[PDB]
RNA sequence: CUCCGGGGAGGCGGCAAAUAUCCUUUGAUCCGGAGAUGUCUGAAUGGGGGAACCCACCUACUUUAAGGUAGGUAUUGCAACAUGAAUACAUAGUGUUGCAAGGCGAACGAGGGGAAGUGAAACAUCUCAGUACCCUUAGGAAAAGAAAUCAAUUGAGAUUCCCUCAGUAGCGGCGAGCGAACGGGGAUCAGCCCAUUAAGUUAUGUGUGUUUUAGUGGAACGCUCUGGGAAGUGCGAACGUAGAGGGUGAUAUUCCCGUACACGAAAGGGCACACAUAAUGAUGACGAGUAGGGCGAGGCACGUGAAACCUUGUCUGAAUAUGGGGGGACCAUCCUCCAAGGCUAAAUACUCCUGACUGACCGAUAGUGAACCAGUACCGUGAGGGAAAGGCGAAAAGAACCCCU
RNA sequence: GAACCCACUGUCGUUGAAAAGCCAGGGGAUGACUUGUGGAUAGGGGUGAAAGGCUAAUCAAGCCUGGUGAUAGCUGGUUCU
RNA sequence: UGAGAAGCAUGCUGGAGGUAUCAGAAGUGCGAAUGCUGACGUGAGUAACGACAAAACGGGUGAAAAACCCGUUCGCCGAAAGACCAAGGGUUCCAGUCCAACGUUAAUCGGGGCUGGGUGAGUCGACCCCUAAGGCGAGGCCGAAAGGCGUAGUCGAUGGGA
């Protein structure tokens, strides 16, 4: 694992009420990750570049959506998604 | 892999049946092939090739000595 | 900036480019959560990157 | 012949010909003058931004070709054309053949 | 009543596929003229 | 993204406006040339597979955990090397290395197979027609080509293509139909070798010449009337190696872009000629299972006919320069040529594509199926079939605000 | 005798709810039985406890594209003074 | 106005092209072909609104309520008209908002338009190991070419393997 593919493997956060519920109840944080992406790729790149260790990983991918503006169609790319658990109180 | 002689490259050929009131249908003429084994003398051994009649008579009148040789230089596996 | 970039060693030129891809990826997450409001920020980033890794190519 | 961004231009077709301004953008093959060619916008206020609606006057930009450098020295039209003075290229009035004044 | 059409894709793509069109010479003459017309999608 | 050249004030591709952040005279956007990067499928080539997916191995470096970087790992043919049975020498087989090939794409070329509808006022010989179609495989062209050829005053002189001869001589259930040659007039013209071996062709480098891939300059018009707007009316003027074309609020040589003409290349490409090195031509040295013959077919305008000549599936089979082939059954005399070994430009055929230009060709039911997000929507399991749909205004100046709802 | 597989009679339906059905009755229902998934046989061919039956709502020779603008002594049509 | 196919003048609309004379060339004249493409009639405001399991009232919202929401009663299925899985489909799932078109009526409702969310596995399934019918198939045998068959192998679940 290199520092080129670590500083690609983590795309963004998620903004939503499940994710809000579950940072602020479980401590566990929602991010959206590269596609190809597994999930040891995605604990070390957690750990290096948050300065936390974690506990494990879980992962879902979501098909992108199909929709029409005016005369043509056009679908949305997939979104893979990762929840990752912290130990106790940690970000 | 075919019907053609390895000595003279004699291949089947097309041709009509004619009959007496003139109708004309396809045929074929083939050539009269088969396997023979000759003993060559050089390398101590059999080799059998297919073959026709008139192969045979271009090795009885050249030897098979000069036929393989020519073979060989053709590019074939004798 | 090419040109000061080109006047620089490959042990030089390799370093740059950890902090760049580094204040890239930083950069990324900055504008994700919202508290960046200027994408040439990493518009010249991602510029910079190719740059250096093209004069890399050159100078091996 | 060329007309850039700060020249003092004269129209000569339309129904703005005879006056006179400074040209304020140059795109592809239209020219907007300042003080000329004057439009009623009626504009619907904005949601998002408020600035209440209203009507207001702007430019609008006439062709290139429908309009002429002036000569200060005489006050009429003129065309332009290219002399290489030293090493450098630089404008001429065809007229009388001196140098094109600076904005 | 059964109609004629019961789909199954294993069987769709066996039957009518870019490797069994590829398999034989009739199937790679198929995928020229349809590539010659221009046909957005070459198969199934 | 980088460098080199051009250019000189705007720019951040289009539908598609607005907006924001912005870049740029320390030279941006843009145009031309040369480089860097270039995921996955697909001949796909590490194995497999339901294309864009699943599973691997071996090296070198790197990590301390369960990995990462780069390289390699297909088959067949040829060559060298190594290894190696029945079987004693050997051969078969096996492996390593190096080289080459495979796939796609318009028409034209060459070769291997090859119909029927139809006409004959029915139909079988015949025709359609070696056409349609299938298969293999080249090149910028291919094929053919330097007389064992024609002619019949003893003359011509390799091949290819066009005009005549001529719908003639002939062939033909002598039906329907098929259909030459000799000679003459043109296009283009060229010959060179078989073991010490030629002309010619193909690569590589150099030299010279031309052409091409951005560009620069480039003349000359005013007043008046009508009009929303002048290029239009009326009156006078200027340029012309430039009165081609396009645009500008209606119809412009003198408003804009241009045109005639004159200049222009860091770098790269094509073509031409000349030198140097390769290599090819070039397993071949005057042509034997060959010419000729018997039987069955095919090709020649020529359907077995008085049927010469060419090819050969089958069976045979010479002479070899005091020799041999041809001159339309066959014989004699004359005339002419030398097969059984090769190479060779031009005149000829074609257009997927590129640049410029042209039309008594079309103008949205026309012209391509498709002027518009078209081989799309839609139909079909599939091969496949296959549409409709152009126009506000010069400029959005695309209707602030009020009223009914 | 239920499920399940069939299809003997009648009414209705016939521009249907349905390009072969509903309703009331009817037959087999441990067998020469019914059924899912995946395979094989291709057009003068296949398969058929045999009706010229079936082979994608098409069968005394499937469908598609070519020969092809097949031929028609037959029928229709053929535009101003 | 002329014997005719037709010609000429002019009012209104329209907003940029038209073209004498004499020659020249034709995609040169339509009512019919159960002709082709588009638009619009008559039937006619006629038949029909898709299982005869069935509805009634109070309140709410709303421009509008037989059909939406809440509530109180009535009725129907219950070896399926309930609950799951495979195949097949692909966002139809959830929330907010809108009612032109779609829904065989209206609709404030919707599987309709727009915006935003939602699918978390060492143990479930697939992938993976193994093979059946069958397919492909290094060499090989056969065939004018294209190709046919097949050995070693390699794939192939509807079956075996925590
Ligand atoms: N261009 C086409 C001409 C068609 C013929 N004319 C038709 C004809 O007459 N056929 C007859 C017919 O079939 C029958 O005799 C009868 N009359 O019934 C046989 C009995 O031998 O003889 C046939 N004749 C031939 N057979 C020979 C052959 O095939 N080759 C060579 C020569 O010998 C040919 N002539």
């Amino acid at each position: 694992m290199n520092n080129e593919r670590i500083y690609q493997v983590l795309k963004g956060p998620v903004f939503s009420e499940k994710a809000q519920v579950l940072g602020d109840t479980a401590g566990v944080q929602v991010f959206k990750v590269d596609i190809n992406a597994t999930k040891l790729e995605i604990k070390k790149a957690v750990e290096k570049l948050f300065g936390v260790e974690v506990v494990k990983v879980n992962t879902t991918i979501t098909k992108g959506k199909t929709k029409r503006f005016g005369r043509t169609l056009g679908r949305r790319s997939d979104v893979k998604k990762a929840y990752v658990t912290l130990k106790a109180g940690q970000d | 892999m075919s019907k053609v002689c390895q000595v003279t490259g004699k291949r089947p050929v097309v041709g009509n049946n004619v009959s007496h009131a003139n109708n004309k249908t396809k045929r074929r003429f083939e050539p009269n092939l088969h396997h023979h084994r000759f003993w060559l003398e050089s390398e101590k051994r059999f080799v059998r090739l297919r073959l026709t009649t008139k192969g045979m008579r271009i090795i009885d009148k050249l030897g098979i000595e000069k036929v393989v040789a020519d073979l060989r230089a053709q590019g074939q596996k004798i | 900036k090419t040109k000061d970039l080109r006047e620089k060693s490959v042990e030089e030129l390799k370093a740059l480019l950890d902090e760049q891809q580094l204040n890239q990826f930083r950069l990324r997450m900055a504008k994700a959560t919202g508290q960046l409001g200027k994408s040439h920020e990493v518009q010249v980033a991602r510029k910079t990157i190719a740059r250096i890794k093209t004069l890399l190519t050159e100078k091996q | 012949a060329k007309i850039k961004k700060g020249d003092q231009v004269i129209v000569i077709a339309g129904k703005e010909k005879g006056k006179q301004g400074t040209v304020l953008s140059v795109s592809e093959d239209r020219v907007k003058v300042e003080g000329l060619n004057l439009v009623k916008k009626h504009q619907k206020p904005n949601r998002v931004t408020g600035a209440e609606g209203g009507i207001v006057t702007q430019e609008a930009s006439l062709h290139i070709s429908n309009v002429a450098i002036l000569n200060a020295t005489t006050q009429k039209a003129d065309r332009v054309g290219y002399q290489v003075i030293d090493g450098v290229k630089t404008r001429v009035y065809k007229s009388t053949g001196e140098s094109v004044a600076v904005a | 009543m059964k109609r004629t059409f019961q789909p199954s894709e294993l069987k769709r793509k066996r039957v009518h596929g870019f490797r069994a069109r590829m398999a034989t010479k009739a199937g790679r003459q198929v995928l020229a003229r349809r590539r010659a017309k221009g046909r957005h999608s070459l198969t199934v």
